């Protein structure tokens, strides 16, 4: 049922691309993570020390 | 016979200043042979045979006599299946050991044993000239000489020449992986005819095409999910090999490549052998890793890692060695007839090889790689 | 075009700051962006095109647009035709400006511009992270790294993903090969359809079978003795080749290889071009060769070196530079429309490779290797 | 008409196969070598340095 990240794509992502985000919780997981989820419902691990994952997330904050 | 895979436990306190022959002779030590010359005078006098014991696991082939008429030279060429990656130009140098020998003929030869072994690589090629000797007998030599890591691995050429088809002659290269872990790559001389017999060992690259692993869209063709609790296993031991049954599992490449959520897991399983119950000799599991702590991104430290397990016998019941360090372990499996390589999935990154060497094969598991 | 080789010379002295940069940009210095990160801004500012003036060499092929529509990757790929062979694990580490960039278009875009670089070998990644970020600018971005010179040659493969297929996108490798020689890589983006257009570079092993020249045997059959001079010419340039033709002649393999006694000579012609009269930007040679001090043979020091000569025209006349390290040297041939590539037959033993990089062409010479 | 050693042979001869043997000394010749002429009228390269050449020079020596 639970689901971790334990790689970081070091490419960033269209913010008009990006649905939704959640960042990881859970203590099963082993690395702190923010998981982008597309327009087309599928989901991607992200560091959140990056920049662009921090600035995606300034967009999709600021929308809703 | 003419070739074959063994294993045997190397305790360096039931051995002839084995401490010492393994800091001088098989560490990158003092850059002269004198020390190592003088320890191995003194032991392989008293036993011309010792350092056999120093072998955890020994790989042997049997090459084919190639004649020179012109200068009566005997010559046996062959390409070790070495073990595991070598390394990074990032790491050190390794102090490796040959020893050229044959059989003492009964009657006395026309010349004295004679033989010039030199490994080559595309670039350089290390011959063992008479300034590396470290011993000579009337029918033994014995050579050191360091060499950058990076340089033995598959691609490094082995050739020995004789002035005769000496029998039972042969070459040996003793190939300390780690402090406690040393394999010894040999070449047995066979007739002229005679086709070369190597020895059943195989390189398999798990993840072919990393890139198929970058994400879990895969996942379920390959049939990697928290069901069957990721595990796709292929089996590595052929029809005819030994009774017991190797097999290798490629869903740890997503944990290694994937950058979409993957099923937590305790663990993984890499690899596991069945048969235990029949086999006699141990059974050991090197693997091949780069260091956790992160360095500067401005200066990548790319230092390869080797930490060699060992899964052995008492009174029946295996049991395994282990390392604080190394990011693998071997675990009993469903029974004791069934041995598991386990790994943890954060561990995947930055895993490089594992190697599995028991009596009669060896495998080598590449998590990189096309070939 | 979309691909092609140019050359031009490069006077550091009348470059802004010319001498800092090459010191901690082009040379592994600090292991920190902050140096060369605040030189940069310092003269990328004044011009952000300065740094084009520090290629010697500048090889540029046209890679495909693919695209990646799940994410709004706009990626390009490829591998770059180096020069000379990277190093050994041996050698130390080379620090390389990689550069990202497009034209500025005339229209606002949505996002900003964006460029994700990696280099990848077999084993590691060198990605071009923000922490290796030496300067920025609306649409250009430069990025320094050390990486061990022997990852640095065939087999690195460079990647950069954009969000967008910018106009006049293209990524830039600056390698310096000597404090004096810096080779770049150029990736420019072409349309998606488009097939790989790359430049004229070829890359050939001399020696193919270097048993072949253990001794004299085949020299009367391959042409090479005393009479004709130990030349042995084959033609480099293809027939749709610019108007310049270069050769290469492969006798000096005896050179390297043989032991049955060879011809005596001044010196050996290595290859020669012709058509210098009509060529108008100057010719570079570079030599990848061992060091001749002799080391220990229990630890034989495989340090590689290159030096780059450079024939230049001066008011019509061609004259050469020259090293008192250099193996090599560049001669007018017979007239002033050829240029000679020559060495003296006892450096052959330990010449690795050569390069002859001018106005559309480049030949990577080996006398190694069978590939 | 002058021919030079630029290699020498890491590998030894039998004795049984060295006709004659003669040592570089012309000064148009860049190393110092021994040229051990076989039974087939072949020419190679060696090392005085190395022992092998020596002593296969201590037999054709001692023999005529």
């Amino acid at each position: 049922a639970v689901t971790c990240c334990y790689n970081f794509t070091n490419r960033k992502i269209s913010v008009q691309r990006l649905a939704s985000y959640r960042r990881i919780t859970s203590s099963k997981c082993p690395k702190e993570a923010v998981i982008f989820k597309t327009i087309v419902a599928k989901e991607i691990c992200a560091d959140p020390k990056q920049k662009w994952v921090q600035d995606s997330i300034d967009h999709l904050d600021k929308q809703t | 016979h003419s070739s074959g895979v063994s294993t045997q436990s190397v305790d360096l306190s039931q051995i002839k200043r084995g401490d010492e022959i393994q800091a001088h002779c098989l560490t990158p030590a003092e850059t002269e042979v004198t020390e190592c010359a003088g320890i191995l005078k003194d032991v392989l006098s008293k036993n011309l045979h010792e350092l056999q014991g120093l072998c955890n696991v020994k790989n042997k082939m049997g090459v084919p006599w190639v004649s020179v008429e012109e200068l009566g030279q005997e010559i046996i060429t062959g390409r070790l299946p070495f073990p595991s990656v070598g390394g990074t130009p990032v790491n050190d140098l390794v102090r490796v050991l040959v020893v050229a020998e044959s059989n003492t003929p009964e009657e006395t030869p026309e010349e004295e044993f004679y033989a010039y072994v030199e490994l080559q690589t595309e670039l350089y090629t290390f011959g063992l000239s008479d300034d590396n000797v470290v011993f000579t007998s009337d029918y033994m030599t014995v050579w050191m000489i360091d060499i950058p890591k990076s340089y033995v691995d598959v691609g490094m050429l082995t050739r020995a020449t004789f002035l005769e088809q000496w029998p039972g002659a042969k070459v040996t290269v003793m190939i300390p992986y780690s402090s406690t872990f040393t394999w010894c790559g040999e070449l047995g001389a066979i007739s002229e005819e005679s086709a070369p017999q190597p020895s059943l060992s195989a390189r398999s690259p798990v993840c072919k095409n990393s890139a198929r692993y970058s994400t879990s869209k895969f996942c379920e063709v390959d049939g990697c999910t928290a069901e069957t609790g990721m595990e796709k296993m292929s089996l590595l031991t052929p029809f005819g090999g030994p009774p017991q049954q190797a097999k290798m599992n490629t869903c740890p490449c997503y944990y290694k490549y994937s950058v979409s959520p993957l099923p937590a897991m305790d663990h993984l399983i890499l690899a596991d052998l069945a048969g235990l119950d029949s086999l006699t000799s141990p059974v050991y599991v090197m693997a091949a890793y780069f260091d956790s702590t992160h360095e500067n991104p401005v200066r990548p430290s790319s230092k390869l890692y080797h930490c060699a397990l060992q899964m052995t016998s008492h009174d029946g019941v295996w049991t395994s060695t282990s390392s604080e360090q190394c990011p693998i372990r071997l675990v009993e499996g469903q029974s004791q007839n069934v041995l598991q390589v386990r790994v943890a999935p954060t561990s995947m990154p930055n895993l490089v090889g594992v190697s599995l060497m028991l009596e009669g094969q060896q495998y080598r598991l590449e998590y990189f790689g096309d070939h």
